RNA sequence: GGUGACCACGGGUGACGGGGAAUCAGGGUUCGAUUCCGGAGAGGGAGCCUGAGAAACGGCUACCACAUCCAAGGAAGGCAGCAGGCGCGCAAAUUACCCACUCCCGACCCGGGGAGGUAGUGACGAAAAAUAACAAUACAGGACUCUUUCGAGGCCCUGUAAUUGGAAUGAGUCCACUUUAAAUCCUUUAACGAGGAUCCAUUGGAGGGCAAGUCUGGUGCCAGCAGCCGCGGUAAUUCCAGCUCCAA
C-alpha cells in the first residue's frame, strides 16, 4: 500500500460483451505480488467504478521481483456480468454456486439412466441404491 | 494428438578427438581465464562461433551483390557489432572470419561485471550473479553466459534488494548483528 | 475415411491464419460456405485473433448469439462461417465495417471502410448460362447467383453487387489496361495493370500483370480479380496500396520507422 | 576401366549393388544368415538360467582358467557360453539362477584369450553383478 | 571338465583390507577447474626436469 | 492378341507411403511403428440393414478360434479407444482430476466429449545452472625492487593450516500471495536455514593407442586384467588394494 502503484495498457472497451478490458500491471518494489482483491480496489478506484464488478486473472510476475502483469476485465453493469462471464471467474468473487458432483459418480449414474429403459421412478432412482 | 513441441537442438558439438594436450591445455587456458565452469561452456560458444562462420562462409561463396547475400550478411553483420563482439568499422564478411573464440567469452556477463569494477575476481563475478545481487536495466539476471549488447553496456549496476545497493542485509549480516547485541547487556 | 472431415489440425490449418501450435491441438474448421476453406477466413479468428473482441471460442460464440455481426448485411450466427474475399463485416453496434481484403504478404487484414462504401461489393463472375425458360443466370466467386443480368457480361469479369437487393449496380469487363488483384498463389496481395493474357488451349490461361512501381508479375488466369477501371480502383485499398516490396527495404522502412519513433 | 557414359547408370547402380554382396558388412547385415545364428536374435542383451558353472583354458600364450556359466537363455532356449568378468564374481553365481547376459564387446567374435565365449555377465538373480563385486547391495539372502 | 575352479577369487580373498584414509573434501564444479588450471599455468617453473608430469613420483 | 535382359512373371522383405530424422567438405549411407497428410484394420474371413456418406464393428448376420454366466431349457462377446491387468520379452507410466483452454457433436448462447487439457511415474532426450567467494597472516614463485649472490618489502598470483573471520547466498523447513476448472510446479515474498560450510559428486582410468605413477603392500602364468598389442612364474608403472594424479 505504501508503495505500490497500477497501471493499464492495451486499454480498449468493446460494447459487444458491455466491457472494458486492459493488460494492468503493479509495481511491488519490495512487497510479494499484491492479491487480487487489492489490484480490483485500486482498478475501480481509478476507473471510478464498484470494486465488486471488476475480474483479474492471469497474473504472472517478472523474475526478480518488481512488476506483475495481468489482464483486468471490467463492466459497465453487473447483470452483464452474470451474461457474459466465465463461470470459475464468478465463483471465484463468489456469485456462481459450484456442482459437487465427481464427473466419475456422474458417468456412472449416466450410464445406469442408460440401463433402466422408459420408467421414470426406476430411471431417477437407479442411482439410490448404489451409492 | 498432443500440443507440446519437440524442437529442441545440442548447443555444443564434442571434440572428435579426445586426450590432445595442445587441445586441452587451450581450453583448460579459456576455463581459467573467463571462470567457466566446465569443458562444455567453451565448447558452446566455440559451436555459436562455428555456426556463425559457417554461414559468413556460405553467403561469401554466393555472388557479389546477391540479394539474398546483401539482406542477410547485413543482418548477420548488425547482431554481431550489437553484441559487441565485432567492431563497426570493419563491417565486411570477410572480418566476420576473422573473429576468434575470446572476444566471444568476453561479452558474458560474468566477464562484464567484473571489469566494470563490481566484482574482486572473475570467480567472485560467477558466484555473485548466481547469488542475485546485479541488475541490467531493471531486469536482475542470475545467468553467467548472459550475452550483453552494447546498449545494456552502460547499465550493470547492482540490485537494490542486495545488500550491495539499497537495505535489507543478508541473514548473516542479521543473525551477527542479533547475537552481537543479545552477547552483552 | 468413411465420410466427409469435420475436424482441423492446427498445422494443418491455412497459413494466413496466423495460427499458433501451442494453443491448440485442432483449428476452427470452416463450416460449409460460399468460400472455400482453403481461402476464408473464419468469424472465430476475425474477432479473436484479429480485432481482439473476444478471448476463446466461447466468448466470440457470445457476440453471435447476441446477432451484432451482420456478414453481406446477413446476420450470422455461426461461429467458423468462412467469410472469404472483399466481404462487408458490419457490426453496426460499434459502427464500424471492414472488407476482408488481402495485404502485401497475402494475408487477410483488418481493413476498416466507411459505412457509405460498405454499401456494396465487387464479385468476380465465375459463370454465365441459360437455365429454364430461356432466363441467363450467373453465378459468382461468392456463390451467390443472380438472374437476369445484363448480357454485357462475360465470364471472368466483375460486377458491383449492392447489399440488401442483391442486384447489379455496375460492371466492369477484363480487358489489357485495368486494375486487377492477385487472389491466390505467390503474388497472392499485389494490385497491378492487366498488359498481357496469353492463351493456352486445353490448359490455364497466364496473365502478366504490372504494379504501379513498374515490378510486372505472372499469375493465373483464376488467380486474377478485377477490381478498377484504367488505373484507379473502385473500392477503398487497405495499407501500402497492394505493393509488393523485397525484404530490403521493408528492413529500412522498419529501421527509419523506428528511428523516428525514437 | 569403368564406363562413363552418359546413358550408362543402370550399369553403374545394378553392379554397385552386385558387388555390394562381396564384402562381410553388408553380406551379413541383409542375407539374414548372420541374424537368425545370432543366439541373441539382434538382441543387445538377453535372459538366461545358469546351467553349471564352467572354466576354460586361455589360449596358447596365456595360462589361466576363465569363470564362466553354461546358459540356457529363456527365449528359444538356446545353449551359450558367458563369461563373469571379475576377481571372485563366479562365488555370486550360483545354480539355477536368471542372469542377464550381454554380447562381450566385439559382435559376436571371440574376445582376448577366451576360446568361444561371446558373452558375458551383467546381472544375476536381478542385482547388478558390479553391485554384488563393489558391495553396494547383497545377494537375497 | 576338470574340477579346478576352487582357486576362484584367490587374489582378492588373500589381499589385506586396508580402510581409505580420511581426507579434506574435494573442491568440485567451477572450483576443481580453477584448482587445476592454478596448478599448471600460473605457477610454470622452466626446470631441468623436462617438464614432469603432474603425478611425478620424485 | 498383351508383357518381357530398358528385367516381365515369381519369390523375399525384420516394407504402410510421403512430408521428414541421424551422419555432415562435396558426393553419398542408413532410418522414417511414432503426434502432419494419404492408406489399411478393428480376433480371421464373408455378407448385409440404416443413412447423403459404412461393406461401420464402442451396428447386425453366419462360419472358424478363443471365451463368459446357466437352474443346462437358454443368453451374452470383441480394450490395434483412455486407464489398468496377464503373457511375451533386453525393452516402455496413473484402473488420477476436468470440459477452464483448442475444437467437435446436438433441436442448441445453457448439454456432452478418456478428442483434448491438467497433474502423477518419467536420468529417452534437449536447454539453463549450485557444491563456494573475499580479506589479512605465515613460506615459496614472479621481469620483482633496493648493495653487484648474501638480507628485507615500496609491489603481483597461486598454494598449504589456522581461534582465521565476518560478509553473501541458495538446497531445504515454511506464511501468505500467485497460477489453476480445483489444484501442483515456477516467479514473488514473511520467519528459520553454512566452517569438516559432515548441506560430503560421481563414473571410468593412470604401459602404448590415449590424458594421467619407473610410489607402497599383497599375489606369483594363480587369481585376475586385457575392445587391440599384450600384463601376470617373487622389488608387476598393466592384477588385488592404499595414496596420489588424469578425463568428463
Ligand atoms: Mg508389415
Ligand atoms: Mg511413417
Ligand atoms: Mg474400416
Ligand atoms: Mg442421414
Ligand atoms: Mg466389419
Ligand atoms: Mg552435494
Ligand atoms: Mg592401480
Amino acid at each position: 500500500n505504501d508503495t505500490v502503484t497500477i497501471r493499464t495498457r492495451k486499454f480498449m472497451t468493446n460494447r459487444l460483451l458491455q466491457r472494458k478490458q486492459m493488460v494492468i500491471d503493479v509495481l511491488h518494489p519490495g512487497k510479494a505480488t499484491v492479491p487480487k482483491t487489492e489490484i480490483r480496489e485500486k482498478l475501480a478506484k481509478m476507473y471510478k467504478t464498484t470494486p465488486d464488478v471488476i475480474f483479474v486473472f492471469g497474473f504472472r510476475t517478472h523474475f526478480g521481483g518488481g512488476k506483475t502483469t495481468g489482464f483486468g476485465m471490467i463492466y459497465d453493469s453487473l447483470d452483464y456480468a452474470k451474461k457474459n462471464e466465465p463461470k470459475h471467474r464468478l465463483a471465484r468473487h463468489g456469485l456462481y454456486e459450484k456442482k459437487k458432483t465427481s464427473r466419475k459418480q456422474r458417468k456412472e449414474r449416466k450410464n445406469r439412466m442408460k440401463k433402466v429403459r422408459g420408467t421414470a421412478k426406476a430411471n431417477v432412482g437407479a442411482g439410490k441404491k448404489p451409492k | 494428438p498432443v500440443a507440446r513441441s519437440w524442437v529442441c537442438r545440442k548447443t555444443y558439438v564434442t571434440p572428435r578427438r579426445p586426450f590432445e594436450k595442445s587441445r586441452l591445455d587451450q581450453e583448460l587456458k579459456l576455463i581459467g581465464e573467463y571462470g567457466l565452469r566446465n569443458k562444455r561452456e567453451v565448447w558452446r560458444v566455440k559451436f555459436t562461433l562455428a555456426k556463425i562462420r559457417k554461414a559468413a562462409r556460405e553467403l561469401l561463396t554466393l555472388d557479389e551483390k546477391d540479394p539474398r547475400r546483401l539482406f542477410e550478411g547485413n543482418a548477420l553483420l548488425r547482431r554481431l557489432v550489437r553484441i559487441g563482439v565485432l567492431d563497426e568499422g570493419k563491417m565486411k564478411l570477410d572480418y566476420i572470419l576473422g573473429l576468434k573464440i575470446e572476444d566471444f567469452l568476453e561479452r558474458r556477463l560474468q566477464t562484464q561485471v567484473f571489469k566494470l569494477g563490481l566484482a574482486k575476481s572473475i570467480h567472485h563475478a560467477r558466484v555473485l550473479i548466481r547469488q542475485r545481487h546485479i541488475r541490467v536495466r531493471k531486469q536482475v539476471v542470475n545467468i553467467p553466459s548472459f550475452i550483453v549488447r552494447l546498449d545494456s553496456q552502460k547499465h550493470i549496476d547492482f540490485s537494490l534488494r542486495s545488500p550491495y545497493g539499497g537495505g535489507r542485509p543478508g541473514r548473516v549480516k542479521r543473525k551477527n548483528a542479533k547475537k552481537g547485541q543479545g552477547g552483552a547487556g | 475415411a468413411r465420410g466427409p472431415k469435420k475436424h482441423l489440425k492446427r498445422v494443418a490449418a491455412p497459413k494466413h491464419w496466423m495460427l499458433d501450435k501451442l494453443t491448440g491441438v485442432f483449428a476452427p474448421r470452416p463450416s460449409t460456405g460460399p468460400h472455400k476453406l482453403r481461402e476464408c477466413l473464419p468469424l472465430i479468428i476475425f474477432l479473436r485473433n484479429r480485432l481482439k473482441y473476444a478471448l476463446t471460442g466461447d466468448e466470440v460464440k457470445k457476440i453471435c448469439m447476441q446477432r451484432f455481426i451482420k456478414i453481406d448485411g446477413k446476420v450470422r450466427t455461426d461461429i467458423t462461417y468462412p467469410a472469404g474475399f472483399m466481404d462487408v463485416i458490419s457490426i453496426d453496434k460499434t459502427g464500424e465495417n471492414f472488407r476482408l481484403i488481402y495485404d502485401t504478404k497475402g494475408r487477410f487484414a483488418v481493413h476498416r471502410i466507411t459505412p457509405e462504401e460498405a454499401k456494396y461489393k465487387l464479385c468476380k463472375v465465375r459463370k454465365i448460362f441459360v437455365g429454364t425458360k430461356g432466363i441467363p443466370h450467373l453465378v459468382t466467386h461468392d456463390a451467390r447467383t443472380i438472374r437476369y443480368p445484363d448480357p454485357l457480361i462475360k465470364v471472368n469479369d466483375t460486377i458491383q453487387i449492392d447489399l440488401e437487393t442483391g442486384k447489379i449496380t455496375d460492371f466492369i469487363k477484363f480487358d489489357t489496361g485495368n486494375l486487377c488483384m492477385v487472389t491466390g498463389g505467390a503474388n497472392l496481395g499485389r494490385i497491378g495493370v492487366i498488359t498481357n493474357r496469353e492463351r493456352h488451349p486445353g490448359s490455364f490461361d497466364v496473365v502478366h500483370v504490372k504494379d504501379a512501381n513498374g515490378n510486372s508479375f505472372a499469375t493465373r488466369l483464376s488467380n486474377i480479380f478485377v477490381i478498377g477501371k484504367g488505373n484507379k480502383p473502385w473500392i477503398s485499398l487497405p495499407r501500402g496500396k497492394g505493393i509488393r516490396l523485397t525484404i530490403a527495404e521493408e528492413r529500412d522502412k522498419r529501421l527509419a520507422a523506428k528511428q523516428s519513433s525514437g | 576401366g569403368k564406363c562413363r557414359g552418359l546413358r550408362t547408370a543402370r550399369k553403374l547402380r545394378s553392379h554397385r549393388r552386385d558387388q555390394k554382396w562381396h564384402d562381410k558388412q553388408y553380406k551379413k547385415a541383409h542375407l539374414g544368415t548372420a541374424l537368425k545364428a545370432n543366439p541373441f536374435g539382434g538382441a543387445s542383451h538377453a535372459k538366461g538360467i545358469v546351467l553349471e558353472k564352467v572354466g576354460v583354458e586361455a589360449k596358447q600364450p596365456n595360462s589361466a582358467i576363465r569363470k564362466c556359466v553354461r546358459v540356457q537363455l529363456i527365449k528359444n532356449g538356446k545353449k551359450i557360453t558367458a563369461f563373469v568378468p571379475n576377481d571372485g564374481c563366479l562365488n555370486f553365481i550360483e545354480e539355477n539362477d536368471e542372469v542377464l547376459v550381454a554380447g562381450f564387446g566385439r559382435k559376436g567374435h571371440a574376445v582376448g584369450d577366451i576360446p568361444g565365449v561371446r558373452f558375458k555377465v551383467v546381472k544375476v538373480a536381478n542385482v547388478s553383478l558390479l553391485a554384488l563385486y563393489k558391495g553396494k547391495k547383497e545377494r537375497p539372502r | 571338465v576338470h574340477g579346478s575352479l576352487a582357486r576362484a577369487g584367490k587374489v582378492r580373498g588373500q589381499t589385506p583390507k586396508v580402510a581409505k584414509q580420511e581426507k579434506k573434501k574435494k573442491k568440485t564444479g567451477r572450483a576443481k577447474r580453477r584448482m587445476q588450471y592454478n596448478r599448471r599455468f600460473v605457477n610454470v617453473v622452466p626446470t631441468f626436469g623436462k617438464k614432469k608430469g603432474p603425478n611425478a613420483n620424485s
